[PDB]
DNA sequence: AGATTTTATGTTTAGATCTTTTATGCTTGCTTTT
């Protein structure tokens, strides 16, 4: 069958694009262009820069930097004149390991082969003779610091402070780049280190509060391009691959769809997303969070499920995606529960009722549940020793939070809004109605 | 630098008409903010108004004690107030400043 | 008696997830006990069947000094019966150490608690879930030393834990009944001047 | 064997070497003349003589001529907020020192330097400044020995020794005997050690020297000003040369706006570099004093109403409820469930419904690592605390005006 | 993806959709991965060991390289660095050695190979819950493992908590959610019975009772069996192994009217009920000194009675707390002999503390100053059996 | 010219320290039932 495996080219097509597409950028011209003639004017004017880039996380800053990296490397001057130091303040946890990575990324001659010789101490001293001792005939070093917050966070801030000084002397043309998520993170930063920073920032909210923005965003994620898009694709990423991701890309010349099956993709694509359903579950999702990282996780759940059998994206398949996002993930949690558990519950909302959200007890709780169980007509055969293990069930799921004795006078915290509970009340399966007499008095 | 004396004279404001001398960055900040807006001047942001006490903090006219959060830093005055207004040497803005309690 | 019974329980253990577990419900005089264990060692190691391990309740503050000393315990003891130091006996070197020597053959790994009532109850639930999840990888046996009854063993071990737990439940004699078998036999002995 | 490469470095004998440019670095006469102002403008060219610290440096310069002349040895403390000119009166005073002394007008002096950044560790100093001595790199036990032999012990012909040292108040500690050390080697008389320490505090001597250090440190200090309204102005005037790609009043704007933060310099030769940059894009040769407008708003930034305006619609309705419970329970910290309470009723208003509580905990995680709001650790959900960190009326000017 | 989920389904019944969400999102390997994936549910819906079939029918039937993972075994990081790399890195012996998260990126990053093969990888993480109480870079870096590698890889992660436990002060990267419901009654009957021909062959193996066992054994007795054991049984507990470990001896006890001669139903119903008491207690009397008890029952008269109502009984909310020279002074009111004070009777007094029948609220550090603070901790029903056995009517003095 | 303790050194983790802040407890000062 023919179309049956089209429809796996598409979604294995889809899912590559949502995954892995690390250097295509939509939006930002002039924050791109900022950060493209800042790196160029480092490496070829031998200007010592500095920049920090910011926004919300699920914002494109780490893709505009592949992008400006991956426009400005195979121009063979670039790429012969600078050399690129990543550092990350996830991994780099200390200054000594990020002192370690510099001396083995710009290959210094105390590296050789990965493992750095010499303490902490010499390895600054090395780096630092080895950046005073160069000029404008050296290489320029593009340093990129991502997650500057926790880079802000070392002692002294001492690694940060010479990155800086770097680019306040007239030694090594460097660029320090930090790339940071919290919006204040300059007085994070001592005063000397505050001083060095050249103040230049660059912001990069999305350009997608506007509902139809968002929508174009998802056609466009979701539409198959032009044949000839996929050539100039492939050309710029084959580009960036003979001289890091590009082990691992999208590499779109793989795929080659006929233009019958991209036409009728892209109409049923704009058919789906003229609908009102499909915008109503858009129009949700947008109300909630407008970053692209929601909306791709969307789209791979929603792609994800394309069988052979059912070829066709469709609004009643972004409406089950949607209902998914939406429905709360505590009542799915107490619908699971076992009606002494819930009965449990139900004795804690009522003392929690009544005594104004006072903290409670085991010991409270199985009175007030025994005084329902002594007239339940269901519930006289328990033990208390299978209340009480039901009340550690309650406490291993986080319903039920200790304060911060014994195990049956600790005293606890409901961890729910009356709602919710509420709400469990009638999506539970098989209820006694004597429990749910009980519930509401 | 006047955004230095506007800072030294909301704190000694602030001061000067309250008991509790527990004054945090963010709580002198939200009235310097509308201590500048009855000047018809622009103030600084949070991330440059904390950069500013720092400055002030260094000649020992302050001491912050730090905190989790930079909103969090508690200011301390430490030089007394008749020190201050002979420091500022602008007395036509600290009679302004120490008259404007409606702006607290 | 309780020997054969305890030595039987761990050879039909190792004729064959939940990790079996023994408890015993030995005495309020717990030092008599360590003949007892060590008795319960000598058949073990004579019979071939098993390894075994004794984690006192000094030796296990924390989850890492348990962990440490369970497996320091465990290659020690097999090196004694036919010196790593003990920063580095990590339970997948336990793995390793059991693949390289008795993966060819099964030797149980049993973990006698001789004083269970005075572990931390955080230490000990952390090692049962740690026990229960090397199970089929690694045969465990967690005989226990309970001096007071079995609703201590049912207040420490929670709904999580206990999930894991396949216990039987084996009886020391009373104290009273050794000493006064003590006093008829020994004491009164006609023999004795 | 790395161990040779190691020896020859820890013994000085191979210089750190860094990579050569592959292509030749541009002629100066193909640059524009914007560019020769950009790069004029810089803060790492420094001038030859700095404008507007003539009296810091007849003040550094007659102490470290005295006390070379006399050579008997001393110590100074020089102090000031950053980007003032400190370091680069004290290099220039010591440059011109030596070039005195290179001409036999003054005798010859060693010119050792430090600074307490560069160090890992306090103690490092004593390796660091044998290391300017011999060149080899030792422990700092043989090092601190070495320089103990050097000092206590009288050596003819010994020459004077001029320690400049930036960044004291790094080398302090708690037991402070690096400082102690630094500052009692002079005060032998076999020791011809002239330090001089930079930092940025005036009252550090006061505030965190022990007793006996203050003792040590002396009476002899100087203090650098901030950079006023018209220095600033005669200090980016010096940068430019003759050139009138700035107009004055960019210049005399930049200065004004510079002068009245912090007084750095710094600031005002980057907010230039920055207008002469965005003069570049506009292909103008002149920099207008709109160009300064908008480099003055971009490296001064303020951008919170930006991105409480860019915030999803139920991120608007958490930030409109955290303020209202502030609101109305007075206090500024306030518990999650409370503001999920208002959040109900000020959703309720506007008709949309809310998500429901797991989804707002996401909500209150993404604006406290925006740092729009603090917040804690999302695991003791309904009574984590949460302070709002923007000002109250920046949130009802971003979502009305 | 097909055949791992027709691989899957026979072990796995009332878990198709489970399955198959497992099988679209991380089934084939030459597909991409999402970043990470947490599925969730309570104790006993079968997250472990689907996990763990999912990953070993992929690792045979495809390139893909597995690594299972409990974090309650990871006190530090460096041992889960080095389990999981392992397993992501085979054969690599004991000169395998990871300093840190970034030794293990970069390691990962070597094993990167051609597109033409199509590997990925896999890594699961069970009791995923202790992940936020290690080194706070453990969890964001696990979320986006697949963007630092570069690499085919999804990070599965399992816990019975919700996600929005899991969020920190900085924030994390997109996780794909996926919940795994407990059963309905009807749903457990099916997955009760689903091993019926298990238990059929064992009582065939265990001889008039051999044919009259397997003329009626038949599928509707076990369904009917497993409808009154659920009726009862279902009210306490939804733990599909419990119900199991409990059902196979209530069938023990069930069977024995048809082996030797409805009409069922009530001799099972007196054990039935017998056996829901001893629920969760997974089983297949304190003799103490003389001393000892009155010492104990003492201290139960110490935190029960309050300390103003001593002075009326004895000179002739939780326990309250009690220092030692107060329970040595209620020792000798109620004792009525006065025996010395010698070494053995506080002995006895730290040896009671040291089985937990005693605890230390406070104090510790200060036993022999006066200022420790003991609470007894035990229930009023032993303390009346130990006054029984005494002779000592502890009632009178409550 | 190569293997072995030997020693000197750097790192890391557990413990001492500084500082704030919060609390039970030690004492006080009335306070009030028997
Ligand atoms: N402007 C954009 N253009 C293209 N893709 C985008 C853009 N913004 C976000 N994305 C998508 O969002 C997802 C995450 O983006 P990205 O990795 O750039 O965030 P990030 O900058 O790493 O955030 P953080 O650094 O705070 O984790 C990516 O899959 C990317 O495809
Ligand atoms: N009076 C001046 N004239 C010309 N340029 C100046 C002047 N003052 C400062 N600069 C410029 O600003 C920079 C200030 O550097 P300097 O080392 O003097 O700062 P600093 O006061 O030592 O800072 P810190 O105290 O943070 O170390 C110099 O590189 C110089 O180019
Ligand atoms: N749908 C099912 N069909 C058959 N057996 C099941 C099913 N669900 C669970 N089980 C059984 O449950 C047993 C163990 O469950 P498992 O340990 O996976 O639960 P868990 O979620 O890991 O528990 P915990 O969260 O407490 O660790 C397995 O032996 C398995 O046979
Ligand atoms: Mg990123
Ligand atoms: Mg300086
Ligand atoms: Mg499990």
């Amino acid at each position: 069958p023919e179309a049956d495996r089209e429809l796996v080219s598409i979604r294995r097509f889809l899912k590559e694009r949502l995954q892995r597409d690390y250097t295509t950028l939509r939006g930002y011209a002039k924050e791109r262009s900022n950060v493209r003639l800042l790196l160029q004017r480092t490496a070829e004017m031998g200007e010592s820069n500095s920049l920090l880039l910011l926004g919300p996380r699920g914002s494109g800053k780490t893709t505009l930097i592949n992008s400006v990296l991956a426009d400005l490397l195979p121009n063979k001057s670039f790429g012969e004149n600078t050399l690129i130091v990543h550092l990350d303040g996830n991994l780099h946890t200390d200054d000594r390991v990020a002192l370690k990575s510099i001396t083995v990324q710009m290959q210094l001659e105390n590296a050789a082969d990965g493992k750095v010789f010499g303490s902490f101490a010499e390895n600054l001293a090395f780096l630092l003779q080895c950046l005073k001792a160069g000029g404008k005939h050296s290489k320029s070093v593009i340093f990129i610091l991502e997650e500057f917050d926790l880079f802000c966070a070392h002692h002294n801030q001492t690694l940060l402070y010479n990155l800086f000084d770097v680019s306040q002397s007239a030694q090594a043309p460097i660029c320090v780049l930090g790339v940071t998520c919290r919006l204040d993170v300059i007085e994070l930063l001592e005063k000397r280190v505050k001083s060095r920073f050249s103040h230049r920032q660059v912001f990069l909210f999305p350009s997608l509060r506007r509902f139809e923005d968002y929508v174009d965003l998802c056609r466009d994620l979701l539409s198959l391009p032009t044949g000839n898009s996929l050539l100039l694709a492939a050309e710029k990423i084959y580009n960036l691959q003979n001289i890091y991701f590009s082990r691992n890309h999208f590499d779109p010349g793989e795929y080659g769809f006929s233009p019958r099956l991209r036409d009728a993709w892209n109409k049923q694509i704009c058919k789906v997303l003229a609908t009102q359903q499909a915008r109503s579950t858009l129009q949700a999702l947008h109300d909630f969070d407008i970053s692209e990282a929601y909306l791709k996780n969307f789209l791979f759940r929603l792609v994800a499920h394309l069988r052979p059998q059912s070829p066709h994206i469709t609004a009643e398949k972004m409406a089950a995606v949607g209902s998914q996002f939406e429905g709360d993930d505590k009542i799915e949690l107490l619908c699971g529960l076992s009606v002494l558990e819930l009965c449990l519950i139900i004795a804690i909302k009522h003392h929690s009722q009544i005594y104004d959200r006072d903290s409670f007890n085991f010991e409270i709780i199985y009175a007030r549940f025994s005084k329902f169980a002594k007239v339940s007509t269901t519930m006289q055969a328990v033990e208390r020793s299978i209340v009480l293990k039901a009340f550690e069930h309650l406490r291993i799921a986080e319903l039920i939070m200790p304060l911060t004795v014994q195990k049956e006078f600790e005293m606890h915290k409901l961890a729910l809004t009356y709602s919710q509970i509420h709400h469990c009340m009638q999506r539970y399966q098989a209820l006694p109605t004597e429990v749910a007499q009980w519930a509401q008095s | 630098p006047l955004q230095q004396k506007l800072m030294l004279c909301t704190l000694v404001l602030m001061l000067r008409n309250e008991r509790n001398k527990d004054i945090s960055m963010g709580r002198l900040h939200e009235v310097y903010r509308r201590v500048c807006a009855k000047r018809n001047i622009l103030a600084l942001d949070q991330a440059e108004f904390t950069g500013t006490v720092d400055l002030v903090e260094t000649r020992g006219i302050l001491r912050i004690m730090r905190k989790k959060e930079p909103r969090l830093h508690k200011v301390l005055l430490q030089w007394d107030e008749e020190e201050v207004h002979a420091a500022l040497s602008d007395k036509q803005l600290i009679a302004s400043i120490l008259s404007d309690t409606a702006c607290l | 008696r309780t020997l054969e019974q305890l030595v039987d329980f761990v050879v039909g253990q190792a004729e064959r997830e939940v990790l079996p577990t023994a408890a015993l419900l030995t005495g309020i005089n717990q030092p008599d006990h360590l003949s007892q264990f060590t008795a319960l060692t000598q058949r073990l190691h004579a019979q071939r069947a098993a390894m075994v391990c004794v984690l006192q309740s000094r030796d296990c503050a924390t989850l890492k000094a348990a962990v440490e000393t369970l497996v320091f315990g465990l290659v020690e003891d097999n090196a004694e019966v036919e010196r790593l130091r003990r920063s580095q006996c990590t339970m997948k070197q336990l793995k390793s150490w059991y693949t390289n020597n008795f993966d060819s053959e099964r030797r149980q790994l049993v973990v006698i608690l001789p004083d269970f009532e005075c572990f931390n109850a955080s230490v000990l639930q952390d090692l049962i879930l740690i026990l229960s999840a090397h199970c089929g990888s690694l045969p465990f046996v967690l005989v226990l030393g309970v001096a007071t009854a079995m609703t201590a063993v049912h207040g420490t071990l929670p709904y999580h834990v206990s999930s894991k737990i396949r216990l039987r439940v084996f009886q020391t004699q009373a104290a009273p009944t050794g000493l006064n078998e003590v006093l008829d036999k020994v004491l009164l002995s006609p023999k004795y001047a | 064997t790395p161990s040779q490469k190691m020896k020859k470095i820890r013994a000085g004998e191979l210089s750190p070497s860094m990579q050569q440019r592959t292509d030749l670095p541009a002629k100066d006469s193909s640059k524009s003349e914007l560019q020769l102002a950009r790069e004029q403008l810089h803060v790492s060219v420094v001038p030859k003589s700095l404008p507007c610290r003539e009296r810091e440096f007849e003040n550094i310069y007659a102490f470290l001529e005295g006390k070379i002349q006399d050579q008997c040895g001393g110590c100074m403390y020089v102090s000031g907020v950053p980007g003032t000119g400190k370091t680069a009166t004290v290099t220039g005073v010591i440059r011109t020192l030596q070039r005195m002394a290179k001409q036999n007008e003054l005798p010859a002096f060693e010119y050792l330097e430090i600074n307490g950044m560069r160090l890992t560790e306090p103690r490092q100093a004593y390796v660091q400044i044998y290391k300017q001595l011999t060149g080899k790199t030792v422990s700092w036990e043989q090092a601190h020995a070495l320089l103990e032999k050097r000092f206590t012990t009288p050596a003819p012909r010994r020459v004077t020794t001029v320690l400049l040292v930036d960044e004291l108040d790094i080398l302090c500690n708690r037991r402070q005997d690096v400082v102690y050390n630094l500052l009692d080697w002079p005060t032998k008389s076999a020791a011809k050690l002239v330090v001089v320490t930079i930092a940025n505090t005036m009252d550090l001597p006061e505030r965190l020297l022990m007793g006996k250090v203050t003792s040590r440190l002396g009476l002899t200090r100087l203090t650098f000003q901030p950079y006023s309204h018209k220095q600033l102005q005669e200090i980016v005037t010096a940068r430019l040369g003759g050139s009138e790609t700035f107009k004055g009043e960019a210049v005399q704007l930049v200065a004004r706006k510079v002068a009245a933060v912090s007084g750095d310099a710094r600031r005002a030769l980057d907010i230039c570099r920055r207008a002469t940059e965005i003069a570049d894009t506009a292909a103008v040769k002149c920099v207008t004093m709109l160009h300064v407008q908008q480099a003055l708003a971009e490296m001064i930034a303020s951008a919170k109403v930006q991105a409480i305006r860019n915030c999803s619609r139920m991120e608007q309705i958490f930030l409109q409820a955290i303020a209202a419970e502030v609101t109305r329970t007075g206090v500024e910290e306030t518990t999650f469930m409370g503001v999920y309470q208002q959040v109900e009723t000020i959703a309720a208003f506007m008709g949309v419904t809310f998500p429901p509580p797991g989804r707002a905990l996401r909500l209150c995680s993404k604006l406290g690592a925006e740092r729009l709001i603090i917040s804690e650790h999302s695991r003791n959900d309904l009574f984590q605390k949460i302070l709002l960190n923007v000002s109250a009326d920046d949130i009802h000017y971003a979502l009305r005006v | 993806m097909e055949a791992i989920c027709s691989s899957l389904e026979p072990l796995f019944p009332c878990r198709e959709a489970a399955i198959e969400t497992l099988g679209e999102l991380i089934g084939d390997s030459s597909e991409t991965y999402p970043s990470a994936i947490y599925l969730f549910g309570h104790s006993g819906t079968g997250k472990t060991a689907l996990t763990r079939a999912f990953l070993k029918e992929c690792g045979k039937r495809q390139n893909v390289r597995t690594a299972h993972l409990n974090a309650i075994e990871c006190y530090t990081t460096k041992i889960m660095l080095e389990i999981l790399l392992d397993s992501l890195a085979p054969d690599q012996g004991d000169a395998l050695k990871v300093d840190n998260m970034l030794d293990f990126v970069e390691q990962l990053r070597r094993q990167a190979a051609t597109r033409v093969e199509d590997q990925g990888f896999l890594i699961a993480v069970d009791n995923a819950e202790r992940l936020r109480d290690m080194d706070a870079n453990v969890l964001p870096v696990l979320l986006r493992l697949q963007e630092l590698t570069n690499l085919n890889l999804c990070v599965i992660l399992l816990s019975q908590l919700p996600f929005e436990k899991f969020y920190n002060k900085t924030g994390l990267s997109e996780i794909v959610c996926l919940h795994l419901a407990q059963y309905n009654k009807a749903e457990t009957q099916r997955i009760l019975g689903s091993d019926f021909q298990q238990v059929r062959n064992q009582l065939l193996e265990q001889k008039k009772r051999l044919e009259i066992c397997q003329e009626a054994v038949t599928e509707d007795f076990y369904n009917n069996y497993l409808n009154l054991f659920l009726s009862v049984f279902y009210k306490a507990c939804r733990d599909v192994p419990e119900l199991q470990l409990t059902a196979r001896k209530c069938l023990s006890t069930y069977l024995e009217p048809v082996l030797d001669g409805s009409r069922l139903w009530r001799h099972i119903a007196g054990p039935l009920r017998s056996a829901l008491t001893q629920i969760y207690m997974r089983i297949e009397s304190l003799e103490l000194p003389y001393y000892a008890k009155f010492l104990l029952i003492a201290a139960f008269l110490a935190s029960h009675n309050a300390a103003k109502q001593d002075k009326r009984l004895f000179v002739k909310l939780g326990p309250k707390s009690f220092s030692i020279d107060r329970l040595l002074a209620i020792f000798y009111a109620i004792l009525e002999e006065k025996v010395g004070l010698t070494c053995n009777l506080l002995s006895q007094i730290s040896t009671l503390v040291h089985l937990n029948l005693l605890s230390f609220v406070s104090g510790e550090q200060n036993i022999m100053e006066g200022s420790a603070r003991l609470q007894c901790t035990i229930g009023l029903e032993f303390v009346l059996q130990i006054g029984k056995v005494v002779g000592f009517n502890v009632r009178q003095y409550l």
